[PDB]
């Protein structure tokens, strides 16, 4: 290399970081968030975005005059991403879906566009690439998200294997599909859960904490072929996680019991919508799957960032609900 | 004329020696420390300096603490002055005493072993004005010079 | 012979709580008094009487689309003048900068004479007009 | 007559300096100074304690008649013991003619409010706090009244740099408008312009 | 190599021949990751567990005013002394001058344009020396 | 360990730094001497307190005032420094 | 005029192109890159050299009014031409 | 007589510290209404430890005029909160909460920059 980037000025809106980023996926919920703080310091972020332009609108403040480009790509489509990833330094992949369409598949979305994305940026010569796995990743899983996620994240740390694979539990925030998802039950009368929500753990982490872990492994030399696991700082039950936010957006909470193949059958009535499905049988699998505990990966805490309860900003996200002090739920101690 | 000098050929980044023994670009932490390393491996006479011609005082005294540090005294630089006698003790050994505005007061003047009009033109220029108004008298001992 | 009352206040007069600058730009930055040198392209000494403060200059960087010149200082351009030094330094102090004085350098008188281009016997006899 | 040179005006002048002297005789323990400018302008200066007598004065009384405020303000000079100097611009629809009134004060003194003298100082003077800093004692609403909510120092002061300190911005994270140490994509380019020859010979200073 | 900075992007001080103390002012800040002088040392002794004991450009002007206190006095040129101590240390021992003439470094002007890295990296200097050699032409 | 260096700093004309002018016009050709692999640092400047400073291995520093000494006095001073060593 | 650079840039009339590893070329993506075809250093070098018959000539730059600051060139040099400091015109003197 | 100057409000320090402290829990006693007017995401613990932070700073003054001042114009930042001529955004303001950690170390600030 003849040089670096070279980063100059104090790290505000029209300094110089040295990041050239193309962020793919970054329109939905987690990228919205990687852009704002690569904007912040001063990044040159490439945006491949498959969807109308319109749509991309609510990007363009985050950064200075010309900092933020706008390409269009194609997931099947090799040159495409070509286009966007030969003048950049590191890649991030958000590519992903809660459930499968008509043109794509969980297989589709979570190996065959990350291989492609990781080849190609091989193959162009990028440094850093990341790639966002699940923390529940396995092949020997009842969802069929869960498994694609885990034949992706071998075939990425194959295809570039000084890559971050970063596996988050459940995120939630403003725009989550965690905490908005136990709160819109309301509008079925009662709450439905497996086993009355007992034998069910879960770590969720906190949206601002996993983007701080992605801007620190960018920067960290220390993370080039490595594997985290971003997880929050307390394990709750699925139950009482439920009666918490049910209690701070203060509605009435009815949880009676359901059986497991009675909710896939509910499960399935649902995926016959041409839009966005309120519930899926797959979707049903991860909530209801405990969170796995992996002490032998390095976690938020390796890349200097700080767990957030989710306690502190549980109200942040629930105060819309709210028509017109909350006791904190029970927690899990390590033994 | 000369500042033109500062926009080439200059050092922008760290540099340190690869496996294949060439120069390549590096971070702070990485060089301070490669270099930080091999200062606490060695003490004593073990340790040298050099200052160069355009070195300022803050950087000179830095460097003398870091290598009293490790007990090191080895501070030298590119321009001899003789050290025999009082050597650096006294400033009056290796100063021009009669400051350059005193030049206007004289009235015999010896240069030896120097060409002030290419060593320091602006106190040559002064000698020719004392040559000038004040009818200076001027002598050389050395290689006959313009 | 005032009619308002007068209270005492025997204590350095400082404002540095009250001017709202930020404390960033009150303790790392390093003043500097001093009468501007005659630009030496003209002759003209109207711009050498009166004393100015400026501060020190800090980083300025290329701006990635057009090339302009970025910068992160808030008193980059800041110049304020002063009719003598004591007025200078009395703005320093109360403000909390930390700064450096520069005494005036006035041209020391000089001892013309046309009738030397003439010399008899001396060296300042011209050669040419 | 001269087609490009302003005409002079020297009744005016000497009416104006008649009455100049007329108030410094009235008013010993305020006034200060009065000077008339050479396109007749009277300038009356004052001790800050004289702000209510010497204004009651030229409002009520029968030969100054001066019942409006055409304006208030004030100036900044760094290099004063006392930086800020308070203007009083008056009208006298009576008598045709205007009179201009200065005092002086520091960033802690404060200065007797105007309100009772002159109900148009009430704006006036929040003016000179938002943008100078300079206390009106006994002002019945003293706050900012052109600068933003929670905004820190007096923009208008010699020293505040023109580009201010902090600087406006949407955050997508945290859903509303922030604030943060300004940065500038193009500097803002200062010109040297003054002329190092002298211009006007009749201003010249002792040396 | 660790990358400093140039006489015109730090404020520094230098002792003219005549024992004058003054000191540059910045006009840029040095290029790419370059750094001030005194601050690369003043970096390296923290990382290698020597910290120096000033962390200002105010304080390591501290530490010159011990060392030699005319370090610090900016523009005052103080007088030295002590000639015939001296010159009596100087006669303790004798050294033989050599036979060969006194000849300067720079006898024309071609050797008076690149004397330094600054002066050899400049342009405008080698078309100076190329001027006083082969002429106009 | 071993002392590496001495400092002697001193004013021109004030009448505190007196002794130390004395110490040097007579006693510092007979002390260089006796040390003379010493370096012996006098760095006189205008209207300052004299002082001793002592420079010892790995970068100790000792300095004494000699405000208002005299060359029989000051003499003593030096004699500890270049005995007595931290 | 405008030629290529080796990997396909078009360089302006200034000299400016961006290097093949300069991470700011990706601004063209999708879009071109603005470069004027008219060189003005070509143009003014297809001009006629005009003969005169006079040391001195004057030169406007046509128009009148219309064109720059009246300046007069001095054609004593017969080694070189003689050149306008604002349009670029040459002029020359017929053979003394 | 240089010495000898007119006040504000206060003709010594002890008169003064006593608009200090009303001052103080003129906003001690506000920022429970203020964390539910504004409907902030902080707490009020954390609302009330910046306000102390923010009267710690100038806790070394020693000149009554200029304690004066500050109180002057605590108390309208005070009036502006109460009524309501602030924002979310203004109140947020006194935390930078979209400012990233600055060093305060030698060794980091030589890492990333020039200024000292
Ligand atoms: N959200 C969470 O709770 C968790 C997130 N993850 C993973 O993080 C990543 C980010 O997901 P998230 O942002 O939170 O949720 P979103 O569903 O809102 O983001 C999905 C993004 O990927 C794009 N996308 C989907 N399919 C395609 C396709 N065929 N071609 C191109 N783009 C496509 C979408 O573009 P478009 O909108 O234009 O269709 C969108 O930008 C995912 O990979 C997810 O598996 C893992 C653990 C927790
Ligand atoms: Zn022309």
């Amino acid at each position: 290399l003849h040089h670096a980037v070279i980063p100059h000025g104090k790290g505000g809106r029209s300094s110089v970081s040295g990041i050239v980023a193309t962020v793919f996926g970054a329109t939905g919920f987690l990228g919205r968030y990687v852009v704002n703080h690569l904007g912040r310091m001063g990044s040159q972020v490439i945006v491949p975005h498959r969807c109308e332009p319109y749509d991309t609108m609510h990007l363009r403040p985050m950064g200075d005059l010309g900092q933020i480009i706008f390409m269009d790509w194609n997931g099947r489509d090799k040159d495409s991403i070509r286009r966007a990833v030969e003048h950049s330094s590191v890649v991030i992949n958000l590519v992903g879906r809660e459930w499968e369409t008509q043109n794509f598949d969980f297989e589709d979305v979570f190996v065959k566009i990350p291989q492609a994305i990781a080849q190609v940026s091989k193959e162009a010569g990028v440094e850093k690439f990341i790639h966002i796995s699940h923390l529940n990743a396995d092949i020997k899983s009842s969802s069929k998200y869960l498994r694609s996620k885990a034949v992706g994240e071998k075939e990425v740390r194959e295809t570039f294997p000084e890559a971050t694979i970063i596996k988050p539990a459940e995120i939630f925030g403003r725009e989550d599909r965690f905490l908005n998802y136990f709160a819109n039950i309301r509008w079925f009368g009662g709450v439905p859960l497996i086993s009355l929500g007992k034998k069910t753990v879960k770590q969720p982490v906190y949206i601002v904490d996993v983007t701080k872990g992605i801007i620190n492994a960018i920067k960290d030399p220390d993370a080039r072929g490595k594997t985290f696991a971003f997880v929050g700082p307390s394990r709750y039950l699925l139950f009482d996680l439920v009666q918490y936010v049910f209690a701070v957006a203060h509605r009435p909470f009815l949880p009676y019991p359901l059986p497991h193949f009675a909710y896939r059958w509910i499960g399935r009535l649902f995926e016959i919508s041409p839009f966005e499905p309120w519930t899926t049988r797959d979707k049903v699998e991860r909530i209801h799957t405990t969170d796995k505990i992996l002490p032998h990966l390095p976690g938020l805490e390796d890349l200097g960032v700080e767990a957030t309860p989710l306690e502190l900003k549980a109200i942040e996200v629930l105060r819309r609900h709210r028509t017109y002090d909350v006791q904190p739920a029970k927690t899990i101690p390590t033994s | 004329f000369a500042y033109d000098g500062l926009k080439r050929q200059r050092l922008t980044e760290p540099m340190v020696r690869n496996e294949k023994g060439l120069l390549t670009h590096t971070t702070w932490e990485d060089a301070l420390s490669r270099v930080a390393g091999m200062l606490q491996s060695f003490q004593g006479n073990d340790v040298a300096a050099i200052a160069g011609g355009l070195v300022d005082a803050e950087a000179l005294i830095a460097l003398k603490d870091l290598l009293n540090r490790v007990d090191s005294d080895t501070l030298c630089t590119e321009e001899v002055f003789p050290t025999a006698g009082a050597g650096t003790d006294l400033r009056s050994n290796y100063l021009l005493n009669t400051t350059i505005a005193g030049v206007e007061e004289a009235d015999v003047v010896l240069l030896v072993g120097t060409n002030p009009r290419f060593e320091a033109p602006l106190f040559n220029a002064r000698i020719r004005k004392s040559w000038l108004h004040n009818d200076l008298k001027v002598a050389l001992i050395g290689s006959p010079v313009d | 012979t005032r009619d308002t009352q007068l209270i005492t206040v025997d204590e350095k007069l400082d404002i540095t709580t009250i001017t709202g600058v930020p404390e960033e730009h009150i303790k790392t930055r390093k003043a500097r008094i001093f009468v501007p040198a005659r630009n030496n392209m003209q002759s003209g000494v109207n711009n050498t009487k009166k004393w100015k403060m400026e501060f020190d200059t800090r980083e300025r960087w290329e701006n990635p689309l057009m090339g302009w010149a970025s910068t992160a200082d808030p008193l980059s351009n800041l110049v304020l003048t002063f009719s003598t030094k004591e007025d200078a330094v009395a703005f320093a102090e109360k403000n909390g900068w930390s700064y450096d004085v520069e005494e005036r350098k006035v041209p020391k008188p000089k001892s013309k004479s046309y009738g030397a281009n003439f010399s008899w016997n001396k060296r300042t006899r011209v050669s040419t007009k | 007559t001269r087609p490009t040179v302003r005409p002079r005006n020297d009744v005016a002048h000497k009416q104006l300096s008649a009455f100049g002297e007329y108030v410094a005789e009235i008013l010993p323990k305020y006034v200060q100074q009065v000077q008339v400018s050479c396109f007749n302008e009277l300038e009356i200066c004052i001790h800050p304690d004289g702000v209510i007598p010497v204004l009651t004065f030229l409002r009520d009384h029968s030969n100054a008649q001066f019942k409006s405020l055409a304006d208030l303000t004030a100036v900044d000079i760094p290099t004063r013991q006392n930086r800020f100097e308070i203007v009083y611009n008056l009208l006298s629809l009576r008598f045709n003619s205007r009179i201009r009134v200065k005092t002086y004060t520091d960033e802690l003194t404060p200065i007797e409010s105007s309100v009772p003298v002159y109900k148009a100082a009430n704006w006036y003077e929040r003016e000179i706090w938002d943008m100078f800093g300079v206390f009106f004692a006994n002002h019945p609403d003293l706050r900012r009244i052109l600068t933003d909510y929670g905004f820190e120092g007096h923009p208008f002061r010699k020293d505040f740099p023109l580009s201010g300190y902090v600087e406006l911005r949407y955050d997508d994270e945290v859903k509303r408008v922030v604030a943060e140490p300004v940065e500038l994509a193009q500097e803002f380019r200062k010109f040297d312009l003054n002329s190092p020859w002298e211009a006007f010979p009749a201003y010249r200073q002792p040396p | 190599i660790l990358p400093g900075a140039a006489y015109t992007e730090k404020s520094a001080t230098y002792v003219n021949t005549e024992g004058r103390a003054q000191q540059t002012k910045v006009a840029v800040t040095p290029p790419g990751l370059a750094r001030e002088d005194w601050k690369i040392i003043r970096a390296l002794s923290e990382i290698a567990g020597m910290t120096l004991p000033y962390d200002t450009l105010d304080q390591v002007r501290n530490r010159l005013e011990e060392v030699s206190p005319n370090l610090v006095r900016y523009d005052d040129v103080e007088g030295a002394n002590y000639f015939q101590q001296a010159s009596e240390l100087s006669k303790l021992v004798n050294q033989q001058l050599l036979a060969d003439p006194l000849v300067p470094p720079q006898l024309t002007i071609k050797d008076f344009y690149m004397t330094d890295s600054i002066s050899r990296a400049s342009q405008t200097m080698a078309k100076c020396v190329k001027a006083v050699t082969e002429g106009a032409h | 360990l071993g002392l590496r260096e001495i400092r002697i700093h001193l004013c021109q004309r004030s009448p505190g730094s007196q002794g130390v002018r004395d110490f040097i016009e007579k006693r510092y050709v007979e002390l260089k001497k006796a040390n003379p692999d010493l370096p012996i640092l006098i760095r006189e400047c205008s209207d300052v307190q004299p002082k001793l400073w002592a420079r010892y291995a790995f970068g100790q520093e000792k300095n004494v005032s000699l405000n208002n000494f005299s060359a029989d006095q000051v003499t003593r001073a030096l004699e500890n420094v270049l005995s007595s060593k931290a | 005029g405008v030629r290529t650079s080796p990997t396909g840039e078009k360089v302006t009339h200034t000299g400016q192109v961006y290097d093949d590893g300069d991470y700011r070329k990706v601004r063209f993506v999708g879009r071109q890159k603005e470069v004027n075809e008219n060189f003005a250093i070509d143009l003014i070098a297809e001009q006629p050299v005009s003969q005169v018959g006079s040391r001195v000539i004057s030169c406007d730059g046509g128009g009148g009014a219309l064109g720059h600051p009246r300046v007069y060139i001095n054609l004593d040099k017969e080694t070189k031409t003689g050149t306008c400091g604002y349009c670029g015109l040459q002029f020359r003197q017929q053979h003394h | 007589a240089s010495t000898s100057v007119k006040p504000i409000f206060s003709r010594d320090m002890n008169e003064a510290k006593r608009r200090v402290r009303e001052l103080y829990r003129a906003w001690y006693r506000e920022v429970p209404n203020t964390v539910h007017l504004f409907q902030l995401d902080i707490s009020v613990k954390q609302g009330r430890d910046k306000v102390r932070e923010m009267f710690k700073k100038n806790a070394h003054i020693t000149d009554p005029r200029v304690v004066d001042l500050l109180v002057i114009k605590g108390k309208m930042e005070l009036e502006e909160t109460i009524k309501v001529w602030k924002q979310r955004t203004h109140v947020m303001r006194f935390f930078h909460e979209t400012e990233a950690p600055r060093p305060k170390d030698f060794l980091s600030k030589f890492y990333v920059g020039h200024d000292p």
